[PDB]
């Protein structure tokens, strides 16, 4: 698990972890407080 | 200039221009681009060594 | 002949002679030699 | 990659379609075996396919395959 | 409505122009 | 007001978009039966759309004369929380963002083969420096300072 | 017939003659480089403008140059 | 694409649509191909134009993600 | 295969028919030319100048010839509102009985005229199809005249010397002060003397001038100084355009708005601002040194410029010898100027319609803002072109630099990097979110949810049109408020005609404006900024950059370097310009969708359709091109056709030359130079045809040549479908 934990550090490993990971909790964030148009304070 | 000198390109026409540069051998014959001087960016045809003049290097401090 | 036959006369002519003489002209002057 | 797209698709028919509702209606019932998660009001997206059930119609035409093939059930 | 006369002039002085245009066009040589 | 517009709480025309989209709603809602998913699904729809018309309402949101709520970005703080508000938050992110890569950038840049180190990214440095953002604006307004943040006559030039 | 020029930044290390496909450049000696040798391009008339001869340089902003200029059925290549 | 166009085009025109009791079969478009698909302003106007309704009018109905990828393929 | 370009010997050697291509392309570049001097090029752009003014002299005289003898003028001038002008008459051989029967107007199958010359000519005071006569007679008098001149003056004893060419001081001087002052004085007596009367029924024509005052009073106020007497008791508000009816005495006014009949401009209004206009400018013609010791010389005035801290280097100490020498800086200069002049016309043309019945004229404003707009960007472009050209062969480095220090333009060449770095960003920057807003209102109204669209209202815009007097936004901020200084100082001049035509919903004067408005206004501004990019980055990379520091070794134009150094394709300035004119042709399409759509929803009342769909994109692909689409394809289908049918084949036909266009942009040279070879082949091993060969060996067309073909067949069917949808989408929904 060496090599492997480097294959992970890879740019589109690290990429598509980080895009599904922010595309998650956009999608959470507008789930729990959805039709949000302006700032909620 | 020696070599493992670091150099400023002066030459206008080059990729590495305002750069810097490590002089890799400054030959001692009658050569007209005497200094050789390597860089860590490729140019676009993908090179990264060039022989420069005695007037187109400037020595950093 | 009125004025109203002008049209009959003239849109022929231009639009066909003119383009038949000119290719001929323009033709014979690009392919001349010295 | 294509057994696991086929897998996909079948799993899709069994749990998020209206396969056993077309089959006792397939002249009035529209296929549909992709259904829709209800954010950013993109849940209009599923259709009133009928059946008791809304989805994204499908043209892939599987229900009529699967109804060939003699699949009577999910 | 004009007159035979009124398009046939401006016709011939059409014609003028026209002359005068090849003359320049031949003196801006070939 | 602000523009010729109106508050949408007593814009008639909202309330009608309102009207018609619950209307539209419930007749959809009409043709599916009992407590059955769909049903469960539609009315869900409903409060939300309710929901969202209230809190679009009751928050200093200016209608035109086609009943949607029209933003204010003129920099008045009175409608602050439509621009200037998210434009800062905004402003944060990006900064942030911004910040750890140009920093991940100069920090790797310092090291043998600092090409390889970009494609193969050192998960260890990155999360160092990725968790050290929330401090871009004083960062930033630290490195200027010192002259570190801007090259002044190595940078490349073209023949003219 | 396109123009060929050589310029005293050649190192003489024959990329470019071994490179043109109609026989236009070729190697003569020199005094300026360590390889006492420089390209030379004495038949133009064949050069078609592949610019082959400049991908083949490794001096950095090139040592032979060719700048395109009239045209001929050699220079278009032209087998008709 | 020219293939596919004719196919659409032809069965919607002249074989897919409707059969009444008494025999009388109405097509989806009703049988305009036959004397508008031989000219380009035919193809432009009565198969592009007029079947690209749907498309968009699809907006707030169940259909508008077709018209949104219609868009974006566009884009 | 010789003798064609006698202006060049290296094209007169090429044996292929690239050199026939060549020879059209290159006939204009005078300096390329081969025994070439610059005496001679000035003589010859003088003399190309002369014939230039004949031709245009000529297409309006037979505009108006054409107009007098199958137009119906004078029918039009009895009833303005319901009849359609006429441009001329048809007789095309190819017709049927029923386009024939279609496009039958009056006696004779006719076109109608979208150019608004009917309105023109009548508001200037035209009323007789003899008028239009006389018109055309002068003017090919006036294109006689031109062409003797042009003649004339490359005669031996008569060709201008370089030093008269580049008399910049007297060429001012006479410019300005004549040409500029002295026509406007001149169109302000026409104004006056015919126009003014002719408006109020007493016709002047070229036998009662000499007796027929102008004023009442004539010509004792001006010399006494009782300039007011030509303001007194103006046209009033019932006055009936052409006749006497209502009218008035005064000959120069100030009112405001416009006409409350014609819904334009007064006529007494536009002959003050003429001989204002006149005044200023033979006033500031006389600013420049001449014979006579007084003036400015325009060397000392650039050389003293320079901040005294510091800032722009040493000024534009080297900018005189720079533009003087230089025939591009200056074209470049003169076509920006243009540029922005056809723009400001079009954009004050439907905004302020300046001739009579001109509003209610729908085809001819769309046409004429449509045509203005195009114009105005070919120019825009031109400009920049030929200030890339200017860069390649005119500038010198030396010219511009004074003991190492760099002058005002040298310098644009050492920040040119950051200038082409900050336009990237700002275009960038505009389209991420523009397109951005677009989608997100795209994807919101899809879903079915209009009401999370963003809209963002344009406070900034609406801030300006209150500061006009636009009472609709409630700012009551400078002429929207009867107390502020700015009102009270003009309440008494030109006030009163202002705020009744602004603060009036049929008028396009200060449109009211919404969302829509604002993310159409920034995509304007990002196509703005990305042309100016493209054109700008052009410009500055034209002498040389990282891939090609000698880049102008090689010219303005040339295909490319090689594929060497990864590729080198599109390198060259011109095509800077070719890229740039598809981003061009896009922003004036964008502006002219945006022009058109706003004013058919006024025009059909429909202004909340624009209002509420302009925020999406889907709302401007189905309520503008879609649903205006359908009166211009059924010009004909299979059961008849209508006078728009020609409009439709003109669509189609647009739609055609720019697939072609398409053809030659993305298929390159190499493969069609093989398939030629193939036919060369074949057509040399078939009998019957052996007996026949070409003298030019058919070849390909070059690179440079086919990015010139594909950019104007995309250019050419650009503005024809554009024109005809426009057309006939105003024809076929306006009535
Ligand atoms: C990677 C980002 C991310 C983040 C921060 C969250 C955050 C959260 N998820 Mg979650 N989720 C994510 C991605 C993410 N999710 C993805 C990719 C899926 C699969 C499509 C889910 C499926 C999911 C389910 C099924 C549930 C959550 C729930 C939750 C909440 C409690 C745990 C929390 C707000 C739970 C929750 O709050 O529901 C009550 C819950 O039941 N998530
Ligand atoms: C680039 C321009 C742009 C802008 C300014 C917006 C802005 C917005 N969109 Mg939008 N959108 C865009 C492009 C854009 N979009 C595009 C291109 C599409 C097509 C894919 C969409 C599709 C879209 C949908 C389908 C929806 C929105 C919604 C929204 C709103 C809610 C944002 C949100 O979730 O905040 C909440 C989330 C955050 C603030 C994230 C930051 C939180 C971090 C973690 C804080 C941590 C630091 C402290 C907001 C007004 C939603 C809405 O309600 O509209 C009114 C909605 O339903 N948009
Ligand atoms: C540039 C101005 C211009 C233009 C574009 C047209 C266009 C047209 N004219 Mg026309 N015309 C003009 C000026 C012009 N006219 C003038 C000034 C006169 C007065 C002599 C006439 C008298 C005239 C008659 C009597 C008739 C036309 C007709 C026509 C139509 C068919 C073409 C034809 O037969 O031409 C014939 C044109 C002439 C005999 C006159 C010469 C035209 C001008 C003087 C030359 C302009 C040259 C131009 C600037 C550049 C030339 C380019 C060349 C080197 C290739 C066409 C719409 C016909 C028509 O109405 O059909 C329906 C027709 O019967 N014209
Ligand atoms: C201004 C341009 C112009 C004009 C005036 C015409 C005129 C004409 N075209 Mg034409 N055409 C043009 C451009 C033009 N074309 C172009 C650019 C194209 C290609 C897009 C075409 C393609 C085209 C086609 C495909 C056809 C025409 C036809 C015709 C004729 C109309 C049909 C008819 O009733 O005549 C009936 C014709 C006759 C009764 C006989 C006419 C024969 C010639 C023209 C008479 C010329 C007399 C001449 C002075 C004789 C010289 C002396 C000689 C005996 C030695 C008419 C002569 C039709 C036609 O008649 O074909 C011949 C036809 O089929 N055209
Ligand atoms: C290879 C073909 C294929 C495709 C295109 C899809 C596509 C989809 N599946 Mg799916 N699925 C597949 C194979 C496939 N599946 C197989 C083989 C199985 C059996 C294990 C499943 C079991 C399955 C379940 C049980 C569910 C889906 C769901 C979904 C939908 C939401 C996916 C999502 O957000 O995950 C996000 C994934 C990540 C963020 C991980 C990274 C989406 C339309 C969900 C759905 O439709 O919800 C209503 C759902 O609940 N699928
Ligand atoms: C993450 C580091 C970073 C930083 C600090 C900048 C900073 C800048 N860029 Mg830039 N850029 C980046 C990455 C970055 N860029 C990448 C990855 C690309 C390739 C798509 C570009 C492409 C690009 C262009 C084409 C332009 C700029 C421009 C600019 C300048 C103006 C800001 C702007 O327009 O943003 C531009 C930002 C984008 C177009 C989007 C960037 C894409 C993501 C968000 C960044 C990558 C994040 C990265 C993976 C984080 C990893 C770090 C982690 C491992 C610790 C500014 C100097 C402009 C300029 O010169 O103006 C002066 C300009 O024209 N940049
Ligand atoms: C009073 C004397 C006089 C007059 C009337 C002219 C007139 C002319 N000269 Mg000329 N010239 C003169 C003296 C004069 N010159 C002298 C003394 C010299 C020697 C020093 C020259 C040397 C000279 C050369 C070398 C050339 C000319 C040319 C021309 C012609 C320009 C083309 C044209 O028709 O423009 C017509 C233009 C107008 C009628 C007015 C244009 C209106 C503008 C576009 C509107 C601007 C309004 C406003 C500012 C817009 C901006 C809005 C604002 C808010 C900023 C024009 C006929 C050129 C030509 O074509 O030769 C044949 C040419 O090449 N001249
Ligand atoms: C008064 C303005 C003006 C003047 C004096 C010039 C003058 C000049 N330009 Mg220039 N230019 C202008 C405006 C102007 N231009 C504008 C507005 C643009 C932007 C579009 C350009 C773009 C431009 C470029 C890119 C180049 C020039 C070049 C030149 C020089 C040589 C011109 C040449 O060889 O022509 C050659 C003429 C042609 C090839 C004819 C082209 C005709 C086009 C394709 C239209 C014809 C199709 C027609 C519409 C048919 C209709 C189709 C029908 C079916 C409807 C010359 C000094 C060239 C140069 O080397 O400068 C030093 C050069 O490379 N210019
Ligand atoms: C719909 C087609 C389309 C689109 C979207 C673009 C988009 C762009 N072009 Mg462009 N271009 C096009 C067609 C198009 N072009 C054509 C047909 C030509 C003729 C060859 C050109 C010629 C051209 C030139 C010559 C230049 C551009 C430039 C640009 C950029 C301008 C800055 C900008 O808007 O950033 C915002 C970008 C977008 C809105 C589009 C991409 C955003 C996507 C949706 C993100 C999705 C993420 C998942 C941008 C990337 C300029 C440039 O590079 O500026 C920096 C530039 O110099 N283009
Ligand atoms: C490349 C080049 C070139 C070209 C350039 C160009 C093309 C440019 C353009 C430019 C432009 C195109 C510019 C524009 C400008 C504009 C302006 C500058 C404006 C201004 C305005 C104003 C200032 C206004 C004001 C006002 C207001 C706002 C309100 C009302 C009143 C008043 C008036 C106050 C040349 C050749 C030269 C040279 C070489 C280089
Ligand atoms: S072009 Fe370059 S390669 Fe081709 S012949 Fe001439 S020199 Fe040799």
């Amino acid at each position: 698990m060496k090599d492997f934990l480097k294959y992970l550090s890879t740019a589109p490993v690290l990429l598509t972890a980080w895009l599904t990971f922010t595309a998650g909790f956009v999608i959470e964030i507008n789930r729990f407080y959805p039709d949000a148009l302006t700032f909620p304070f | 200039i020696q070599k493992g000198s670091t150099v400023r390109i002066l030459r206008k026409e080059s990729y590495w221009y305002n750069e810097s540069g490590t002089v890799v051998v400054v030959d001692q014959s009658k050569v007209r681009y005497p200094v050789l001087v390597r860089f860590t960016k490729v140019n676009y045809a993908g090179t990264n060594t060039n022989n420069f003049g005695l007037n187109e290097v400037e020595e950093v401090v | 002949m009125s004025l109203d036959l002008l049209p009959s006369f003239f849109v022929p002519l231009v639009g066909l002679v003119l383009p038949l003489f000119s290719i001929i002209g323009l033709f014979l002057y690009i392919e001349k030699e010295n | 990659v294509i057994f696991l797209w086929l897998s996909g698709m079948h799993f899709h028919g069994a749990y998020f379609s209206n396969y056993s509702a077309w089959l006792t209606n397939p002249t009035s019932t529209k296929p549909s075996a992709q259904i829709v998660w209800p954010i950013v009001g993109q849940e209009v997206l599923n259709a009133d396919v009928g059946g008791n059930f809304q989805g994204i119609q499908i043209t892939s035409g599987f229900f009529q395959l699967w109804r060939a093939e003699g699949i009577t059930s999910e | 409505m004009i007159y035979d006369s009124q398009v046939y002039i401006a016709l011939v002085i059409a014609v003028v122009a026209s002359v005068l245009a090849i003359r320049l066009g031949a003196t801006l040589y070939n | 007001d602000i523009g010729g517009l109106n508050p949408c709480k007593d814009s008639e025309v909202f309330q009608k978009r309102l009207a018609k989209t619950v209307k539209k709603l419930e007749n959809r809602l009409k043709k599916y039966e009992e407590g059955t998913p769909p049903q469960i699904a539609i009315q869900q729809q409903i409060t939300q759309t309710k929901q969202r018309f209230t809190r679009y309402a009751d928050s200093n949101l200016l209608c035109g004369n086609d009943g949607l709520p029209h933003l204010i970005t003129d920099g008045r703080w009175s409608h602050g929380s439509e621009f200037l508000l998210p434009s800062i938050l905004f402003l944060y992110i990006s900064g942030w963002i911004g910040w750890v890569g140009r920093k991940y950038i100069r920090t790797v840049g310092q090291t043998s083969n600092p090409t390889e180190k970009e494609i193969i990214i050192d998960v260890p440095l990155a999360i160092s420096i990725m968790t050290s953002g929330f401090l871009w604006p004083f960062a930033a307004w630290q490195e200027f300072l010192s002259g570190d943040l801007i090259a002044s006559d190595e940078t490349i030039t073209t023949s003219p | 017939s396109h123009t060929v020029k050589i310029y005293d930044t050649c190192i003489g290390c024959t990329q470019c003659v071994r490179a043109c496909p109609t026989d236009v450049l070729e190697m003569v000696p020199w005094d300026g480089c360590k390889a006492g040798q420089i390209a030379s391009a004495p038949r133009t008339e064949d050069c078609v403008g592949c610019k082959r001869c400049e991908t083949a340089c490794p001096t950095d902003f090139l040592s032979v140059r060719v700048y395109l200029g009239g045209e001929t059925t050699r220079s278009l290549g032209l087998a008709y | 694409s020219i293939v596919i166009f004719h196919f659409s085009w032809k069965m919607q025109s002249d074989v897919w649509g409707t059969v009444s009791p008494t025999g009388a079969v109405s097509h989806i478009t009703g049988g305009n191909f036959a004397q508008s698909s031989i000219t380009i302003n035919g193809w432009l106007r009565d198969f592009l134009w007029s079947q690209a309704a749907q498309v968009v009018q699809s907006y707030g109905s169940s259909l508008s993600a077709y018209g949104l990828i219609f868009l974006g393929a566009h884009f | 295969v010789y003798k064609f370009p006698k202006f060049s010997k290296a094209l007169a050697e090429d044996p292929s028919t690239r050199r026939i291509w060549y020879g059209i392309a290159t006939a204009h570049d005078f300096e390329s030319h081969d025994a070439m001097t610059e005496s001679k090029l000035y003589q010859k752009i003088f003399a190309s100048h002369f014939g230039h003014i004949a031709i245009i002299f000529l297409w309006t005289a037979g505009n108006l010839f054409h107009v007098a003898w199958q137009g119906n003028f004078e029918a039009w001038i009895l009833n303005p509102l319901k009849v359609r002008p006429i441009a001329h008459a048809i007789w095309d051989p190819h017709f049927g009985q029923a386009a024939y029967k279609a496009f039958l107007k009056t006696s004779s199958p006719a076109n109608l005229a979208l150019s608004g010359v009917y309105e023109w000519w009548y508001t200037i005071g035209m009323r007789t199809n003899n008028d239009l006569y006389q018109g055309s007679f002068f003017l090919i008098l006036l294109s006689s005249l031109l062409l003797f001149a042009g003649w004339l003056h490359l005669q031996p004893s008569f060709r201008p010397s370089l030093d008269w060419f580049k008399a910049n001081e007297y060429r001012l001087n006479h410019h300005l002060s004549g040409l500029f002052g002295v026509s406007s004085l001149a169109w302000t007596g026409h104004l006056v003397h015919v126009a003014i009367p002719e408006s109020r029924g007493i016709h002047v024509g070229w036998d009662n001038f000499l007796t027929v005052l102008p004023h009442p009073e004539g010509l004792t106020p001006f010399f006494s100084g009782n300039w007011k007497a030509y303001a007194q008791n103006p046209d009033t508000a019932s006055h009936i355009f052409g006749s006497g009816e209502g009218s008035g005495t005064a000959i120069l006014t100030f009112l405001g708005g416009f006409h409350p009949q014609t819904k334009s401009l007064w006529l007494t209004d536009m002959a003050h601002h003429h001989l204002a206009i006149a005044v200023l400018f033979i006033v500031a013609g006389h600013m420049y040194r001449t014979n006579w010791l007084i003036g400015h010389q325009m060397k000392l005035i650039l050389e003293a410029h320079r901040p005294p801290g510091g800032r722009l280097g040493i000024g534009h100490i080297g900018l005189y010898e720079t533009i003087t020498n230089s025939l591009h800086f200056q074209l470049g200069l003169a076509l920006a100027a243009l540029g922005v002049a056809t723009s400001l016309t079009a954009q004050h043309m439907y905004a302020l319609p300046p001739y009579a019945f001109l509003a209610s004229n729908f085809p001819t404003q769309a046409a004429l803002y449509t045509h203005h707009q195009y114009i105005a960007g070919f120019l825009m472009v031109g400009a920049f072109a030929h200030g890339a050209i200017f860069f390649v062969r005119d500038y010198d480095p030396a010219v511009n630099t004074r003991n190492g220090e760099k002058n005002v333009l040298a310098r644009m060449l050492e920040h040119k990097e950051a200038i082409i770095s900050h336009l990237s960003w700002v275009s960038l920057f505009l389209g991420f979110h523009t397109l951005g807003i677009y989608v997100h209102n795209d994807v919101v109204v899809a879903f079915g949810q209009p009401e999370k669209q963003i809209l963002v209202e344009p406070l900034f815009a609406e801030w300006i049109q209150a500061a006009s007097g636009k009472t609709l936004y409630n700012f009551d901020l400078l002429l929207a408020s009867s107390n502020s200084p700015a009102s009270v100082a003009s309440s008494q001049l030109w006030l009163p005609g202002w705020l009744s035509a602004i603060n009036d919903g049929k008028n396009s004067l200060f449109l009211p404006i919404g969302p829509g408005d604002f993310l159409v206004h920034h995509a304007i501004a990002l196509g703005l900024h990305t042309t100016t990019l493209i054109l700008v980055k052009g410009a500055l990379d034209a002498r040389g950059s990282k891939l090609m520091p000698d880049k102008k070794d090689f010219g303005y134009s040339f295909p490319c370097d090689g594929p060497g150094r990864g590729g080198t394709c599109d390198i060259s300035a011109w095509d800077a310009f070719y890229l740039a004119m598809f981003w061009m042709l896009n922003t004036i399409g964008w502006v002219t969708f945006y022009w058109h759509w706003k004013h058919l929803t006024l025009w059909q009342g429909n202004q909340v359709q624009f209002n509420e769909s302009s925020n999406y994109i889907m709302g401007w692909l189905r309520d503008y091109l879609w649903l205006n689409s359908s009166p211009l394809i059924n010009g004909y289908n299979p059961f008849g056709m209508n006078s728009l049918s020609v409009w439709a084949w003109m669509f189609l036909f647009g739609h055609l030359v720019w697939a072609t266009g398409f053809m030659f942009l993305i298929s390159w040279r190499g493969y069609w130079q093989e398939l030629i070879e193939t036919i060369v082949w074949a057509h040399e091993r078939t009998p019957l045809a052996n007996l026949v060969r070409w003298k030019d060996k058919p070849v390909a067309l070059s690179i440079v040549q086919a990015r010139l073909v594909g950019l104007a067949h995309f250019t050419i069917g650009y503005v024809l479908t554009y024109a005809a949808f426009v057309i006939a989408s105003t024809i076929g929904k306006l009535g």
